[PDB]
Order: C-alpha cells, then structure tokens, then sequence
C-alpha cells in the first residue's frame, strides 16, 4: 500500500473522453425541452411528491450524479437560473455541444490550453458582436414590456395564459422599486411572494395590491371587513414573558401572591392602552398574543392577528408603508398603518385568509395563484418566476436582442469573418466555436419537426446577407422568419450570461485531465 | 523481534521509499508550467474540488506511507512560504531523491551523498545570487504585471492573465503598510477575497476598499449611506444577563416591573449613547437583538451582526475606527467618543447573485483593497481564489525582496552546467553526487516539455547548449543569456518575454528540497506496529 | 501568543508577572451577589468596573508595560474588560502561562511573581532591553525577550 488504499485514479485522454461523454449526456437529456414547441417534463422526487416543469434548472436540480463533471454542469445550470431565470432552457445544451465539437480537437493532439485561449478570444468577440446587434428600448412603454414577457414565456405551460401572465408580471415588478437609493433604486424579488391555493381556475388568479396572510382572526368580535384600517406591527410578543435573568420570588404575606398575579395582568393592560393611545385598528405580531390582551384590544374594537412569519411581517410593513415596532411604549404615529385601502378576511373554502388591498402606493405585493392542483401551480409559479426575473433584467438593461437563434447566426458569420482574417493554429478552434453555436436553432427545428439540414442551410445562407440580422426560426411553422414581425425578443443580459457561463464551462472542463476518489474527510 | 508488525531493511526499504516518492511525484507531475493541466478530486460523496496547486492536492489527498507524508508536509510548508512552487518543489524533491538513491542503489555511502548535496545547495544559492536580476531599475508595475501573469499561467486564469495581473498589482499597491519603522511590509491575506458564482471573471471587480460577506440585519433599516459614520463594536447587543451568577430575589414585589424595565433600558441607553455620537454604521461580531434593530430603524443607522473578527479588525485598520470590546473610560462611567469612529465614502449592501453583500468604499484613514470573484460554479470560483491568493503571495515576495529570477526554468538550466563544472573541483567522490544533483534538477524542463508534448530531449539539449555557450567566451554581455518557453516549443529570452519568478521561490524551494532529501535518504529501515 | 490587538513591539519594557486573576472577584468559598432593590443593578455594574479600574490603575502606577498571567483554570482568568483597560493604557499582555514554566521564567528574566495587589510594586517589576512578538511560519507567531539587565543563568 502506498497512496490511499481504495482511491481510484484515471488519466489522460481517457479522462477527457469520459468528461466529454458525461457533458454530452447531460446536454442530451434536456435537448428536447427547449423551444416554444417544447416538451413537458415531470419528476419523481426522492420523498414522494410529483414535480412537472419545463424549466431546465429544476429538471437538473432533481438529478443526482456520480461522475463529477456532470455535477459541475448541474451547478452551472443552477447558477444561470438563479441569475437570469431562463436561458437554462438552452445554456447546458449549448455548453454540451460546445464541448462536443471541442473534443474533436483533442485527437488532433492539440493541447487544451491553446484551444482555451481561442475560446477566450471567441467570448470577447461574441460579446462585442452581440452588443453591436442589440436594440435599446423604452422601459415605460407597457405593451412592449408585455411583448417581451410573452416572448420569454412562450416556451412553458403558461403560454395559453399569456395575457394574464404578462399583466401579472408587469404589475408586480413595476410596483416594486425602493426609491431610497436616490436615482439608483433597486427592485427585489423576495417581496414578490407567490401563494399557491388550489381550486378555481388560472383566470381567477390575479395581482392583489397587498399581502396574503394564511391566518385568521383570533376572536369572533373583531370585524372582518374594514375600509381604512390602521395597522401596528408588534415584533415583540404581546404577553407576559420570562424574566430573562432567572429571577425568583419569595413571598411571605398572604396578599402577595394574588398581588403578583395581578401585576402581570397590569403589565398586559399597560401594553394595551399604550397601543390604543395611537388609535390603531390592526394588530400584527410574529409572536403569540395573550388572550387577556386579546380581551383589551377587543374592548377597543381592534383586529389582532398572531404568530405570522417574519418575512410575511416585513412584506405587510412594506405594503402599508408602516415600520415594524418591538416596543409598545416606544410606538410612534409614524409607524401607524396608513395606506391600507381595505382590510378583509374571506373564506377560500375551509380556510380563512387575510386581504389587505388598495394601498395608496404599495411597494410590496404578493401574487395570488389559483389553479388546479399544487404541482401545476408550482409549475405556474416557476414560470412566473422566470418571467418576472427577465422583466427585472430589462428594468436593469433596456437593451434587447433578436432571439430565435438569429443572434446566434449573426455571431456565427461574424466569427467566421474574424477567423478567415485570423490565420493561425487557433483558427480552427475559433470557427469550431462558431459552428458549435449553430445548434440552438437546430434544436428548435427538431423540436418543431422539420427538415433540419435544409432549413439550417437556408438560414445560414440567408444570414450571409449583411442587410438583415433579424432572420430567425419560427417555433411552430419551422420556417425562416425575420424576427421583427414575429417579435420573439429577449433581454441582452440573458444571452450575455448565457454565452459567458457557457465558455466558462468549456474552459473549466477542458482543463481537467485526471480523477481521484475516496478523500474520506 | 517486535510483535504486531515486521520490519524491512536496506535495499528493500530504500527502494520502497523511492517508489513512494516517485508515486507522489507522478501524482502532480501534470500540473506545472504554463501548459499545466489541473487536478480534481471526487471526494467520496460528490463534493469535488478542482485544483492544480500542488499543496492543496497533497493536503486533500490522504497519505499513509511515511516518506510521502514528509513530502506532503514539505509542500504545505512551501505553500505557507511562497504560494507556488508546490507546482515544482515536490517534483524537485522526488527527482533528487531518485537520483541520490540511484547512486546509493549501487553502493555509495549515504552520508557522502548528503555532504555532496549540502555543498550543492550552498553552491547553487551562491550562484543564484550571482545570477540575480534587480527590479529597481525596471518599471515597478511592469515587472509586477510580469511576475503576476507568469504565475497566472498553469492556472485557470492565465488567459485573462493581463486583466488579473492589473487587478492584483492595483490591490497590492493599495495595501501598503508601514512596518517595524523601517520596513514597508505588505500584508498578504489582508486583501479580502469573496467568491460569487454568476458572471465571468471578465466582470469580476476590484473594490477600492473592503467588502463584507454579511447582510443587513433589519429589512426596514436602510440600504445605502453616503456618510462615513462607521463605528465598530465587539460588545454584543442583548438585554444583558447578570452574566456570572447573580440571582435576583424579590421580597417587595412592587419593583419587578421596573427591574424588567431597565433589563432592556440598559441596552437602550447604551444604544442611545452610541447614536448620539452620530454614528450611522455599526458592526458587531456578537449577537444583535431585535430590540436594538428597531431602535436603529427609528434612528435609520446601519447595523450588521455576526461579522468575523478578522474582517472587523481590517475594518478598523481601514476606516481608522477603533475596535471596542465594550464601552468604558479611564473613569468608570460607560461613554463613547466620536474619535473612535472610522470613515469611508459610501457603504452599500448590494445584490450579487441574489445574495446581498456589504461593501465599504474608500476609507479615508487607510486605503483598503478587496476583490470579488465572478464565475460559473463554486468549483471554478474557489480554485481561482486559491490562484489569486498565490498571486498576492508572489507579488508580496517581489515587493518585499527587490529581486527577480528569470522564469521558465532558466534557474536549473544554468545550475546544471555550473554545478557540473564546479564538481571537478572537489576531487573526492562527492562530485558524483554533485553531478547527479544537477542532472536530476534538470527535471523541470523535462516535465515542462512533456506536459507541452514535444520532443523533450531536443529542447533540453538546446537549452543546455545555449547555457554552455553562456559559459564560454567570458565576454558574456553579448554571450550571457537566459530563457525557455513552451507555447512555441523552442527557447527564447524570458527576460524579454516577461516570464519572471521571485527569487525566494527557487531559493527556499531548493533549500527545503535538500533538507527533504537529507531526511529521507538517511533512512535504512522501517519497523511497523499493528495498532493497539 | 499575544492577546492585545495593537501592541506588537515594546522597547525599554518593564516586565511583571502576576498570578491573581483580573476579573470579577470570586471568593475561594461560595459567594453570590443578591439583588433585591433599585440601585443594586447600576451599583454592581459600575462597581466591578471600578474594581477592575483600580487593579489596572495600580498596575500602571507601578510603571509596568508588559503583563504576564498564569493559568487559572480553576476559576476566572483575566477578564475581557480588564483587557480593554490594559489595551487602552497600552500594556503588553499575555495569557495562559503554564505553572511549570513560572520558575524558569522568573529565573531567566529575574522577576519574582506577584500574587496580590499590594505586593505588586516597582521594586519587583523586572526589566528587559527588548521584548516583542516575532513573526515566522508565515503567520505562526512567537515571543522573544532579548536582553535583560538581570542576567539569568538559564
């Protein structure tokens, strides 16, 4: 025994071929999932549930692997999804085909590093080219935004609900802008809560100008319907609490016991009139609520809700503009819940809910998803996540790119020109990258079901013409279509991060040349 | 006659040790030089770790044979001292051991070999100090970029080497530090490195300041402050305990309420004393309670909890704030002074990869440098941060010792022939050890070529020929040169090419390799003990 | 290793080795503060602060600048608050001195220890030409005290 006693090793071209095979398989298991013609994939989770979704990221996230490079690709997919939402419908496919053409230069005995340098030059030129072929677009103009969203979503199940989806996403994203950064305000996608409630139909789902609380009134008396409520956020518990410093009491005289019993009652009262001094209407807390304080608030005709999740508290506060408070004696009218157009408690069926709508200028909002069943609802919300993500990306960058593979073909002939002007050994890898790019439109074609070779040739030949870069591939017709009238547009940053992570995947995998197992630590 | 294990002696154990050393060498033989190809480890459970830096590999690789553990520890030490050369030093040690044994494998008495090795190391370091190149005349940023990007190849980032070297040199010059009163020492690891998967390293950004891997404690509390009011506080923020044993006993119930009242009012007044100073930013390794959070929101200040101690110490050094374990004074009363405050132009939490991290820009007291990495996966990001840490290490060496060495193996290129000539001087048997030292040390070009996959013998011969010519016709100002390359598979002048390495790398490398050879070669028997 | 953040090198340092802990006074036999009243809270807090303050103030008044503290695993070691005072007053400080090392140390630097406040006096404070924390091992840091006017035979 020398090295580690049951740690395997493998070396060289075998390792490179194995990793390339793994990457190719990873790409392959998803190649059918892309495109407006896309398939619909469903998963068997380890612990019983059912998950069905087109989105590649979730598909891969429900994959465990043994070969490592596959795990690397998995993480790559999850990163791209996190950053941009979609493109993962394409990113891993592009990376896999990139690698597949890449390996062809290994048996050329072409050492990897020079190919890597070629890839880096390729990425630089691709970024430049895409920036040259963008289109800036207004952000205020609503219907163009809706068109963008429809374009980015007409690949998953929500397509037939495109109008509702686009309106939902636009409404949600537009009204989430924390202007406190001067003119550099940032939107956030953790206040845009998504709630899945079964029953009803997709058409019933709508944007609620407020928050959803899956709780109920603590006592019968509090009114379940209020026009202009005032809201107080009590982060602290509203009841008598442990003396944190392990206090103790040693009474001697009879009255003392009943007196201390009265004292906690009195403290509860103190908190109660401290609250009511501000003339509130609504009491919210993440902690519990004493039934005695509940009594006093009832006597003041004040609605109280108990034990709500902290994130939910934050969202409510952002909804009615008030700020959370943990000290009733330190309560300030500046945190009065002004800005709640209506307080209500309905029944969805066997369960109460809390509606706080019609805020003056709500900055927080949750979306009410009402469909058929929790798994389809989860698919819907994943699609909504992707849509609202790309919408926010647009609100960060007003630059757009013609998708449908059109940009890909533009990049293709651009790199072809650079290559034929760029003599050297690295030339062949460069044009190899160019050719590898061509497969996104290809996959579009097969998922459509048309003559892939002739269609692709017509596309490429069409795109040698300088006068037009907007020629792309229609999802359903399977015919060459200029993208402008078709209107499938995408945010620039999407496709940027797409290629960028792709070539990173390429370099990271191509540098690998050996395997070692069994670390046991 | 020992229970629970046998023993091995002489030739068997010698060959075994060489065998293990060669094994360890071949483990990393493929990860050195501007064409080095990185390693990666399926751990046991999928948490893989791509890396080409040898010391990392050795540490993460379990080892059982003794001599191999010796080599692993040597690699770890080298990393603790240089940062690269774990690319090289392990190979050097193994090759020297191999040839030394090959001498011993015949008969040759080991201690003679050891003495020859000692002489070889001393001669070699002296000749290097006669082979030194000084950067003081050379342009600072120029040679810094050169050394950086030289280290940057054989790594994931060598392609972006130019950009990365620019960033690294900017950071290191921005982390200047006045030492013992006579030294401009530059602290490695002072620059902060944060990994963030997502965009490419193309978009990886240098921070003219310091960066925090923390978040805003209270969502209602603001996000950006254009003012520099930054206070540090080790002292945690809770409604205080009695903190040792102090039981509270009540014989008059009338006061329990007021007791509880101050149980929080103590923290309240502490906070109010802090804020009345006007500090708008507070940091705390200790806990932060919601009681304090709401007060801060009502004040609109900045609060961060559970920050690592090193980070806040760096904050104090940058902003000029004072680390405060508590509030106190030369007099007993707990007060707080604005003089304790540190400054920085603007402090922002920003969302990178849907995770909010806290930035501190342009502390006026002392310029700080932090670097953010952007990449595809966590694997590439953390391996590149290892790379960058090595980069900062080597640049620190360059600045600390105004002295540079031509890279690409010119070192042993010269050393082999120079020691070859010097060998005949001794006249003993030890010149045989000297010659074997030289020939073994000639391994670096061999590995370079094989990893570059061309005729290695021919490149090595051409190198030796050029250097031997550099040892004829002592008018060598037009006959002394230096260089070797791989990308074109033919020699060059690395001095012109910019391929440079810091001197301390090769110096300490050869010294430690010599020590390792001395240790392992003196072995002649292992005795095993099966455990209790 | 050192325990003060900010002091690394001291020149003309006067050394003193102290055994009694620097923390809240905890008696050999079981003791406890009782709280029953109003001013008890702040009187406590203010007064352990005052006690530690008296300790450190006398320590400085002796003129010492380098502190040595032995193990007191049985009970409280040097308190954090006292460390704050000492660092405020710019005193070199070290925790965790092994009991077996104490005889060697006092032989070497020529400084008899002190186990109570009163006995701590400028008479016993040893002096050494230089003392500081070297930095080797990259970050493995070590203590040196070179040069002593009272040359220990060790």
């Amino acid at each position: 025994l020398v090295l580690s006693q049951n740690t395997k090793r493998e070396s060289g071209r075998k390792v490179q071929s194995g990793n390339i095979n793994a990457a190719k398989t990873i790409a392959d298991i998803i190649r059918t999932c892309l495109g407006p013609k896309s398939m619909m994939k469903m998963l068997l989770d380890p612990m019983g549930g059912i998950v069905m979704t087109n989105d590649g990221n979730a598909i891969l996230r429900e994959i465990q692997v043994q070969h490592p490079a596959a795990k690397s690709m998995i993480e790559i997919s999850r990163t791209q999804d996190e950053e941009v939402g979609d493109g993962t419908t394409s990113v891993i496919i592009l990376a896999g085909e990139m690698l597949s053409v890449a390996e062809h230069f290994l048996e050329q005995q072409m050492h990897p590093t020079v190919v890597i340098s070629a890839y880096r030059k390729a990425l630089d030129d691709m970024i430049s080219t895409l920036k040259k072929i963008s289109i800036p677009v207004d952000i205020s103009d609503s219907d163009m935004m809706l068109n963008i969203i429809n374009s980015s979503i007409t690949t998953k199940a929500i397509s037939r609900w495109s109008s509702l989806a686009c309106n939902i996403a636009l409404d949600a994203v537009k009204m989430v802008q924390f202007e406190e950064n001067g003119r550099k305000e940032i939107d956030i996608k953790k206040y845009a809560r998504v709630e899945k409630i079964p029953g009803g139909i997709i058409e019933d789902s709508c944007v609620l100008r407020g928050v959803m609380i899956n709780k109920d009134v603590t006592h019968p008396r509090m009114r379940r319907y209020i026009k202009n409520p005032r809201i107080v956020l009590l982060d602290s518990s509203l009841e008598y609490k442990k003396g944190e410093s392990q206090t103790d009491i040693e009474i001697t005289r009879e009255e003392d016991f009943t007196r201390i019993l009265q004292m906690e009652e009195e403290y509860i009262q103190q908190l109660c009139e401290d609250i009511i001094q501000l003339k509130p209407d609504v009491v919210i807390t993440e902690k519990g609520i004493s039934d005695l304080a509940q009594h006093y608030l009832m006597r003041a005709n004040i609605t109280a809700i108990r034990r709500v999740r902290k994130t939910d508290n934050n969202r409510i506060a952002r909804a009615c503009g008030a700020r959370i408070v943990s000290r009733p004696e330190e309560l300030r009218e500046d945190d009065v819940g002004t800005g709640a157009g209506l307080l209500e408690i309905k029944k969805i069926g066997d369960e109460y809910f809390t509606f706080i709508t019609d805020c003056k200028d709500p900055k927080a909002c949750t979306i009410l998803l009402r469909g058929a069943s929790k798994e389809i609802l989860s698919e819907v919300e994943r699609n909504l996540q992707d849509a609202m993500q790309v919408c926010r990306n647009v609100l960060l960058d007003p630059q757009l790119v013609p998708g449908g593979g059109a940009s890909e073909m533009a990049v293709a002939h651009a790199l072809t020109e650079k290559s034929k002007a760029m003599t050297g050994v690295e030339q062949w890898p460069y044009r190899a990258v160019a050719q590898a790019l061509e497969v996104i439109p290809r996959t579009l074609i097969q998922n459509c079901g048309a003559s892939t070779i002739r269609l692709l040739t017509s596309l490429r030949a069409k795109h040698t013409q300088e006068n037009c870069e907007t020629w792309g591939v229609n999802g359903e017709t399977g015919t060459l279509v200029d993208m402008k009238e078709l209107g499938i547009w995408e945010p620039l940053a999407v496709k940027l991060q797409t290629y960028k992570t792709a070539v990173e995947t390429a370099v990271l995998l191509l540098r690998i040349d050996d395997i070692v197992s069994g670390h046991k630590k | 006659l020992s229970v629970f294990g046998d023993r091995s002696t002489g030739e068997t154990i010698r060959s075994q040790n060489v065998m293990a050393a060669a094994s360890i060498a071949n483990i990393v033989k493929s990860s050195l030089g501007p064409v080095g190809l990185d390693k990666m480890l399926v751990d046991d459970i999928g948490d893989v770790t791509i890396t080409n830096d040898g010391a990392t590999i050795l540490k993460l690789l379990e080892v059982e044979h003794p001599a191999a553990k010796v080599l692993c520890e040597l690699a770890d030490l080298q990393d603790k001292e240089v940062g690269d050369g774990t690319t090289s030093v392990v190979i050097i040690a193994a090759e020297l051991l191999k040839n030394a044994d090959e001498l011993v494998k015949q008969k040759i008495h080991p201690t003679s070999v050891i003495s020859g090795y000692r002489l070889a190391c001393k001669e070699a370091v002296r000749y290097i100090n006669e082979n030194l190149i000084v950067n003081t005349d050379e342009l600072g940023r120029d040679c810094l970029i050169n050394a950086a990007k030289t280290s940057m190849s054989s790594k994931i980032i060598g392609i972006n080497g130019d950009f990365f070297a620019n960033m690294v040199v900017d950071a290191v010059l921005a982390i200047k530090y006045t030492d013992i009163r006579g030294q401009p020492r530059y602290p490695v690891n002072s620059v902060n490195i944060l990994k963030a998967h997502g965009r490419s390293q193309m978009e990886s950004m240098l921070i003219s300041g310091y960066a925090l891997n923390c978040v805003v404690g209270s969502q209602g509390m603001p996000k950006r402050i254009v003012n520099a009011k930054i206070a540090c506080l080790d002292f945690s923020l809770q409604k205080t305990k009695m903190k040792l044993g102090v039981q509270v006993v009540i014989t008059d119930p009338e006061k329990l309420d007021q007791i509880r009242q101050r149980e929080s009012d103590i923290t309240k007044e502490r906070i109010q004393k802090i804020l009345a100073t006007g500090a708008n930013v507070i940091l705390t390794t200790g806990g932060i309670d919601d009681m304090c959070l709401k007060y801060f929101v009502e004040a609109g200040a900045m609060a961060v909890r559970r920050v690592l101690k090193r980070d806040l110490k760096r904050i104090a050094k940058a902003s000029g704030a004072t680390i405060l374990s508590t509030l106190a004074n030369l007099e007993g009363e707990e007060t707080f002074e604005a003089a304790m405050l540190g400054q920085a132009e603007e402090v922002v939490q920003e969302r990178i990869c849907d995770d909010e991290l806290i930035l501190i820009k342009n502390t006026k007291a002392r310029t700080s440098a932090s670097i953010i990495l952007r990449g595809a996966n966590d694997f590439m990001c953390d391996e590149m941060e290892r790379s960058l840490h090595d980069a900062l290490c080597v640049v620190k060496r360059v600045l600390e010792s105004k002295s540079v060495v031509p890279g690409g193996g010119a070192v042993e290129a010269a050393l082999s022939i120079y020691l070859e000539n010097y060998a005949t001087s001794m006249g003993s048997r030890e010149q045989l050890a000297i010659a074997e030292f030289a020939r073994s040390l000639l391994v670096i070009p061999n590995t370079l070529a094989v990893n570059a996959a061309q005729d290695s013998t021919d490149l090595v011969a051409k190198l030796r020929a050029f250097h031997n010519e550099a040892q004829v016709n002592p008018e060598r100002k037009n006959l002394k040169w230096i260089g070797l390359d791989l990308s074109n598979g033919k020699p060059r002048d690395n001095k012109q090419a910019g391929v440079f390495e810091p001197t301390i790398v090769k110096v300490k490398s050869l010294k430690f390799a010599t020590e390792a050879a001395i240790t392992i070669l003196r072995i002649d028997d292992l005795i095993k003990l099966h455990p209790e | 290793k050192v325990s003060n953040s900010g002091i690394t090198r001291v020149e003309k340092a006067k050394i003193g080795l102290i055994q009694f802990c620097l923390s809240a006074p905890k008696t050999d036999m079981d003791n406890q503060i009782v709280v029953s009243d109003y001013a008890q809270m702040d009187r406590v807090l203010r007064e352990e602060r005052a006690y530690i303050l008296n300790l450190v103030k006398q320590i400085k008044k002796t003129g010492c600048n380098v502190l040595l503290i032995q193990k007191s695993i049985l009970r409280d070691a040097l308190s954090d608050l006292a460390l704050h005072f000492l660092n405020k007053m710019k005193i070199m400080v070290i925790k965790d001195i092994e009991r077996e090392d104490i005889e060697f140390i006092c032989k070497t630097i020529g400084t008899k220890p002190v186990a109570h406040i009163d006995q701590f006096t400028a008479d016993m404070l040893g002096s050494a030409e230089l003392a500081e924390e070297v930095n080797l091992n990259g970050s493995g840091k070590l203590l040196k005290i070179t040069g002593c006017a009272s040359p220990g035979k060790t």
